């Protein structure tokens, strides 16, 4: 189960 | 024992070659569930043990759209960090982000990670808090103050603390049989003469899970490292792990030189002599 | 910009005896960046059929991969395993060896 967190650099 | 989850997320730029390669994988210990590569055919993330396949539709449909959102972010930050270092369009970098959790015999939280890599060197890590960041360089510091602004920690510290254990004990369960096996080395040792004067032994832990495990050489009773040779351990390809050390020994004097392997497989570790 | 040189092993999946099949091993580790070039080779011939593991890495970042084949070795037949990287000058040969 992945994180929803995907925040861009 | 204790257990951990891990994804681990890997973004190519192949300039003038189209999109990034991206591959993105998961781990329970030291078995592989899961997977996706931006360059197969499915564009779905994809089972790799048994156990996982008793996830429903919601789930692969849940897994897909975020590993392509992952996708998508490291697209953007490999052209966001050539800004930060001034680089030419013309190289190729890589991206690399790992996160996931460990708990410990009672299955409780233990520990929590979440780290990311550029061209081969820490670029941010979550600090063992989980509540602050570290910055390897100055041009971390502009990606810090980012996520700072938008509260990513305190959303990774729930993941980390919360869906990160509770999927890892339902993966635990769900796939009994496998993840929470031990299969114990089965051992031995090999003989190999370097020259009249010089002999090579080789003490085998083969066929083993999980993957970690020690060998240590003695001499009488007495630790030794020098003139020995041990190897990372490897996968065998069934799902087992394999590793050998080795000493160069006088000789004549194979008798003074023990083995010793000790692995969660062995209640009690084993020694090995020659004789 | 870090760049790290693979270790490679040869190897096979069970212990081999002649007219039995099994599986021949390429893994290559500590590596960086990840493309790479395994192959690997039967009496210095390239071999066809040949799958390998999704890239994944270590604690300190370095690539792995498992590169794999079956095959039913004998007496005669020697293997081993080419791999090419930008940190190698040329492509090295790795030989299987039975006991070792």
């Amino acid at each position: 189960h992945m994180t929803e967190v995907v925040r861009r650099c | 024992g204790s257990h951990s989850m891990r994804y681990f997320f890997t973004s190519v730029s192949r300039p003038g070659r189209g999109e990034p390669r991206f591959i993105a994988v998961g781990y329970v210990d030291d078995t592989q569930f899961v997977r996706f590569d931006s360059d197969a055919a499915s564009q779905r993330m994809e089972p790799r043990a048994p156990w996982i396949e008793q996830e429903g539709p919601e789930y692969w449909d849940g897994e897909t759209r975020k590993v392509k959102a992952h996708s998508q972010t490291h697209r953007v930050d490999l052209g966001t960090l050539r800004g930060y270092y001034n680089q030419s369009e013309a190289g190729s970098h890589t991206v690399q982000r790992m996160y996931g959790c460990d708990v410990g015999s009672d299955w409780r939280f233990l520990r929590g990670y979440h780290q990311y890599a550029y061209d081969g060197k820490d670029y941010i890590a979550l600090k063992e808090d989980l509540r602050s960041w570290t910055a390897a360089d100055m041009a971390a510091q502009t990606t810090k103050h980012k996520w700072e602004a938008a509260h990513v920690a305190e959303q990774l510290r729930a993941y980390l603390e919360g869906t990160c254990v509770e999927w890892l004990r339902r993966y635990l369960e769900n796939g009994k049989e496998t993840l929470q096996r031990t299969d114990a080395p089965k051992t031995h040792m090999t003989h190999h003469a370097v020259s009249d004067h010089e002999a090579t032994l080789r003490c085998w832990a083969l066929s083993f899970y999980p993957a970690e495990i020690t060998l240590t050489w003695q001499r009488d009773g007495e630790d030794q490292t020098q003139d020995t040779e041990l190897v990372e351990t490897r996968p065998a390809g069934d799902g087992t792990f394999q590793k050998w050390a080795a000493v160069v020994v006088p000789s004549g004097q194979e008798q003074r030189y023990t083995c010793h392997v000790q692995h969660e497989g062995l209640p009690k570790p084993l020694t090995l002599r020659w004789e | 910009m870090i760049q790290r040189t693979p270790k490679i092993q040869v190897y096979s999946r069970h212990p081999a005896e002649n007219g039995k099949s099994n599986f021949l091993n390429c893994y290559v580790s500590g590596f960086h960046p990840s493309d790479i070039e395994v192959d690997l080779l039967k009496n210095g011939e390239r071999i066809e059929k040949v799958e390998h593991s999704d890239l994944s890495f270590s604690k300190d970042w370095s690539f792995y991969l498992l590169y794999y084949t079956e095959f039913t070795p004998t007496e005669k037949d020697e293997y081993a395993c080419r791999v090419n990287h930008v940190t190698l000058s040329q492509p090295k040969i790795v030989k299987w060896d039975r006991d070792m």
